[PDB]
């Protein structure tokens, strides 16, 4: 019942992949300033960086 | 840049690409690194 | 209760709006409908008319002081109170009709065309925004300007998604007020890039630098909706009915008459039009001049086109619609339309009210906050700068009483009446009665009590030195 | 929300209009309106209509001078306030209606000409340019002189792309105030702008050089735009509908009747209209009665109705740019149906409001300027005196000085008896004063006092009955 | 169009592509001819 027009539902899709890059954004964050303390040196690297 | 920005944390982002599927994509961008001024001042070990 | 449900015959089936936030139904369209307001505005001719009688009725050609700070609560006095409202009042109105125009940094607008454009915006935007800001070069008297600010600059830092706290670049905190605004640097030129500036609502201590004006439709509102939502699509398509039956008519009146005929294309014309084949793919040209008789052989004929009447029925459907129109607006009929169809006295005087109970409504709630709060900004600057002096033996200073001590009402232009001799001798009769005051009867033509006082007083002085009969108001 | 999303049935699903600033809008088109508008001014006749309008009931036929400067703020008392006043007003006067129209460099225009023809250039084009120099080889009192300039001669240097700084030729400094206008220079047996020059807007020494004049609406707005842009597309499709209207209806009328015949050209008119030749020129004597064979024929065309309808259209349309223009409609259109007293006084009322808004504001602010750019130089040239003991001088408080109000004619009434009684009952209590009745007629109190002391002493001297404002 | 800007001199113009490199560019165009409305008024020689 209820529902949303097309339109509404291209605003939600939208609010999640926000939420979703800012929380990889902070668990990159994290594994960045944990490494540090664990161990003197971390490596940053990537497939494509 | 252009909009005056640098040296900040997730600078977020859209556009449009006009293809045949059309599609309005999302991004965020932040470059950090997370640094220690003196590395010795803590103790770590493994209790096997 | 069937209204909640289904319908008559399951024809409301369909029609299930969802139960929004005032926020989520307005903001999410925020820009496209100013930009519509906008268009309309523009390029209609009923628009500009609505918004130029909000504009000369609601403020006029003029927008008086009265101050009248509260005495009693202060604990000040009658004499000094007098005094200093004097000196307020005039200080004020050398500063606000300076033919330089220096009131604002623009350096375009007086203070009564700056409140008219306020009024303008709040028609057709929902909100008005007035910046106070500082002059260090300038030497003059005063520091303090009012810069307007168009509610399309104010929008979210770099393009940014929606907050919690920060809803279309109006930062608010844990109630429902605001703190400060994100105000963009628009260019004429379409490239340069724009920078997002945020400047608060209140200066540390006691000051306002950003005015924000408008009329909460309902609880959470952040930025009002300009007045045109209710009624903007009838306007377009009204525009569209009517070029298109502008466009019918021309058509349908251009063709003139019809030749039917066997012969070539240019013999036919020539033998029944009555054009010239001429000595020396265009088309021949007829001379307009006489009266002719064709004489058409068997194969021939002529026809003189039927067109339909040009206006079947129109005028009634622009009626209808333009009633409409005015009722979503507030402004009457006859003042949108300029029908002003036959209609007795009493038709036109209620429609006359019923006009000016909005339009008395707008004036004392939008023109006269912007008008206060700007005056006192100003009034600020002439307490700190010691233009003016203070009563003495105050209970409070400046800052603890804004209100009390800035305290003023403002007067605009009154209403032209239908009829001359009744109106005059109503308020007479008033007058005779102990039911009115001079200052009541005085402000309903616009005029302050005590300037028509010493205008009388002069004109006593004056009438008696030159040898004329002394004036009727004069004491014996 | 409706306004802002699809619409009742997608009907507005492409009704899309760009969010742009009042500049951004009217700037990439302006010469092209301001170009339409003068076409429909120069080959209308309501567009003229309305132009006279504006003139004629914002102005009138007389712009006169009040001055009335803030002697109080100045601490110079009251009784040298006035004779500065008398003796400023004299010379104004003395100056500014001249019969041999030296006030403009042009020689063509007196001062309440250029008032006029300044209304006039704002209803058209949106705003109006006056210009003030002096004249060194002149031999007269006073070397001031204003001359008129066109809102199509401002532009751009060399017709360069507009800046940040500099758009359509109105240099502009940090804040949105403009510091000089580019103005051509008119090759008339050519085409275009060749010649482009720097005319600062003030001088350093803070008298004024070029006066700007608009009513603003947005923020940011460079240059003003006209008031024909609600009604522009309108009146020329209406002006297309009357002259089409007009020529189906010569052409329609035109074929009178239709001959149907087997024989030659010449013999059907010979034998059936009567037009003797032995075409064919018929004779308009007389009332004629042909024979004709059992082929031959002869009808007579019923044409359409001449206004079917035209005219309640006609009537909606100029509504609609009445409306926009901002004339009533019966001034507009010169319609005036069949109204009793109570309509027309509100339609006239609704006509006045306006013209009076547009007379305090633009008319008094070229006025007013033009004033101190006058008085500045009296001033200097001792012409004047000014008060002893004054707290400020000229130059410190500019408008203190000059405070200056103007009257125009006044409303012509629908009855006369009305107002005087109004005007009468209105002086008998205390509402009113003589100044503002004597204002409302379009004449100065002063002037009226002098005259009535000067007619009871003709009057006294001859041996007539007193007058009634003389007293025993 | 877009802007209104037709048949005049340097007509400048900057704007940024789409795409996650997103690079920004700048150009003017002109279409300049010189052209003498009289041939004759000039005699050029070639001295030795």
């Amino acid at each position: 019942q209820n529902l949303a027009d097309p339109a509404y539902r291209r605003r939600r899709i939208i609010m999640q992949n926000m939420r979703d890059e800012e929380l990889a954004i902070a668990q990159v964050e994290e594994m960045q300033a944990v490494s540090a303390v664990l161990k003197g040196k971390y490596t940053m690297t990537g497939e494509a960086f | 840049q252009r909009e005056g920005i640098n040296a900040s944390a997730r600078y977020p982002k859209n556009w449009v690409t006009t293809g045949d599927p059309a599609r309005e994509f999302t991004m965020i961008q932040s470059a950090p690194l997370m640094l220690l001024a003196d590395p010795d001042e803590f103790v770590s070990v493994q209790l096997a | 209760y069937h209204g909640g449900g289904s319908g008559f015959g399951g024809q409301l089936r369909s029609w299930n709006p969802p139960s929004e936030s005032v926020d989520a139904a307005l903001l999410p369209n925020f820009t496209r409908g100013n930009a519509r307001a906008d268009d309309l505005v523009r390029n209609n001719g009923y628009a500009a008319n609505a918004i130029q009688l909000h504009q000369d009725h609601i403020v006029g050609s003029f927008f008086r002081l009265s101050h009248r700070p509260s005495w009693r609560y202060l604990g000040i006095g009658e004499e000094e109170a007098r005094a200093f409202s004097r000196e307020v009042e005039a200080a004020w109105k050398e500063f606000a009709e300076d033919d330089c125009c220096c009131i604002d940094v623009e350096r375009k607008r007086t203070f009564t065309m700056m409140i008219r454009e306020g009024v303008a915006m709040h028609a057709f935007n929902g909100e008005l925004f007035v910046q106070a800001t500082w002059d260090t070069s300038s030497s003059r008297l005063f520091r303090t300007q009012f810069r307007m600010v168009s509610p399309k600059r104010i929008s979210n830092p770099n393009n940014t998604g929606d907050s919690r706290n920060c809803r279309a670049g109006v930062q608010i905190n844990d109630s429902g007020a605001a703190l400060g605004y994100y105000v963009s640097e628009d260019g004429y030129p379409g490239w340069m890039p724009q920078k997002w500036t945020w400047i608060p609502r209140e200066l540390p201590g006691g000051r306002a630098s950003f005015i924000h004006v408008f009329e909460p439709v309902e609880d959470g509102q952040t930025r009002g909706a300009n007045v045109f939502y209710s009624v903007m699509e009838q306007m377009k398509m009204l525009d569209t009915l009517q070029n298109t039956q502008l466009q019918s008519a021309i058509v349908k009146a251009m063709y003139a008459a019809t030749i039917e005929s066997e012969l070539d294309t240019q013999s036919a014309m020539d033998f029944i039009l009555g054009a010239n084949s001429q000595e020396q793919y265009a088309a021949a040209p007829v001379r307009l001049g006489g009266a002719k008789v064709p004489h058409l052989m068997p194969g021939d004929s002529l026809n003189l086109q039927t067109a339909q009447d040009t206006d079947n029925g129109y005028s009634v459907f622009e009626q209808s619609l333009l009633r409409y129109i005015a009722a979503g607006l507030g402004v009457s009929y006859e003042q949108l339309s300029r029908n002003y169809a036959q209609m007795s006295y009493s038709t036109a005087r209620a429609s006359a009210n019923e006009s000016w109970a909005y339009f008395m409504g707008r004036r004392k709630f939008v023109a006269s906050r912007q008008a206060s709060q700007m005056f006192l900004c100003w009034l600020e600057e002439a307490i700190v700068r010691r233009v003016v002096t203070l009563p003495s033996k105050a209970r409070f200073s400046f800052q603890e009483a804004r209100s009390a001590w800035g305290n003023c009402d403002w007067i605009g232009s009154g209403r032209m009446a239908i009829d001359g001799l009744k109106e005059v001798q109503e308020a007479v009769m008033l007058i005779e009665a102990g039911l009115s005051t001079y200052e009541k009867e005085c402000a309903k033509r616009g005029d302050d009590y005590q300037e028509i006082f010493a205008q009388q007083v002069r004109e006593t002085m004056e009438r008696r030195a030159a040898g004329l009969k002394p004036p009727a108001w004069a004491a014996a």
